[PDB]
């Protein structure tokens, strides 16, 4: 697998998931009213959602971007 | 925590209520008096007006994001809280910017400024200013739009960095170097160089809104920048809600700042009272 993980206006960042991590995630962060941090890497099961955050959990292929 | 829910609730409740009023006092009280009728009371008033509705419209919803910690309206609402708070963002300091201009007009030529800056001419660039405003607000956002997120409280409107850059350039920046270039020729002029001395006074209260304005959002759109070039320089969520309401508490502030510098709003101030 090859998940995307940062991304800035420089462009994208693809690097590969390590052993036993196979999935991509995203999660939301409430940082602020007007910047809501956006975290995505790889990971062997996507992390449930603390502190009111949000966490998008799909497959394969640098997916939802 | 209910102690810091509560002491949000009413620290942001009494600064909204504040602003609301003080917004409302400036633009009664240069309403109120013919002979204050000047196009840099009308730009006044506009800035008082972009004040007053962006503390109406988005310091409430920021406030209870604050506080709850997530959207609890409509994500058409959420798009609509967004756009205005962008357009207010924005229009602050374009009337900011106008009144810059205004100011050196006066400064420059204090006895032909009733020619150079004429009631048609100053309607004319607000207009056109509050139209650009609208456009460098609305259209950055959703002509360049990625698809909604699927949580329905989620708030957000651009995750590509590319959006917040070019925000912070064209909402803060160009009308930042605009605004300190013209009021370094002020200065100058002032310092170098009746009607003289009148524009001088009001060219010095302006200064101070527009430096107490520079100083609190500075910070604001210069932490946001640092975080979307290299994303690990998000120092705490501290910084970032010290900023952000150091900014909003700032368009709080500008009806302080009009008696403490200029005698006559004080005057007219004690008088709507």
């Amino acid at each position: 697998l090859t998940c995307v993980t940062k991304n800035t206006i420089f462009g994208i960042t693809t690097e590969n998931c390590p052993a036993g991590q196979n999935l991509c995630f995203k999660r939301w962060h409430y940082v602020i009213p007007r910047y809501t941090e956006i975290t995505r890497g790889c990971a062997a099961t996507c992390p449930i959602p603390e502190n009111y955050d949000s966490i998008h959990c799909c497959k394969t292929d640098k997916c939802n971007e | 925590n209910i102690s810091k829910a509560i002491l949000l609730g009413v620290i942001l409740g009494g600064l909204i209520l504040f602003g609301v009023l003080g917004n409302i006092l400036v633009i009664l009280s240069v309403a109120c008096h013919r002979h204050l009728h000047s196009v840099t009371h009308y730009y006044i008033v506009n800035l008082a007006v972009a004040d007053l509705l962006l503390t109406s419209t988005v310091l409430p919803f920021s406030a209870i994001f604050e506080v709850l910690g997530y959207w609890a309206f409509g994500r058409v609402f959420c798009n609509i809280w967004a756009a205005v708070d962008v357009l207010c963002c924005t229009a602050s300091i374009m009337g900011l910017c106008i009144i810059s201009i205004d100011r050196y007009i006066g400064v420059s030529y204090p006895l032909r400024y009733p020619t150079i800056v004429t009631q048609r001419r100053g309607l004319m660039a607000l207009l056109c200013v509050w139209a650009l405003s609208l456009v460098i607000s609305i259209g950055p956002l959703f002509g360049w739009r990625q698809p909604a997120p699927e949580d329905e409280t989620i708030c957000q409107i651009n995750e590509e960095p590319g959006y917040v850059l070019f925000s912070a350039l064209g909402s803060f920046y160009l009308p930042l170097a605009i605004i300190l270039v013209m009021y370094c020729r002020v200065y100058v002029v002032a310092k170098r160089e009746l009607k003289f001395s009148r524009e001088k006074k009001a060219a010095k209260t302006l200064g101070i809104v527009v430096g107490c304005f520079v100083l609190c959002w500075l910070p604001f759109f210069l932490v946001m920048p640092i975080g979307s070039f290299f994303p690990d320089f998000k120092p705490s969520e501290t910084v970032f809600k010290i900023v952000f309401w150091l900014g909003y508490l700032n368009s709080c502030i500008n009806p302080i700042i009009y008696p403490c510098s200029s005698q006559e709003f004080k005057k007219a101030f004690q008088n709507v009272l």
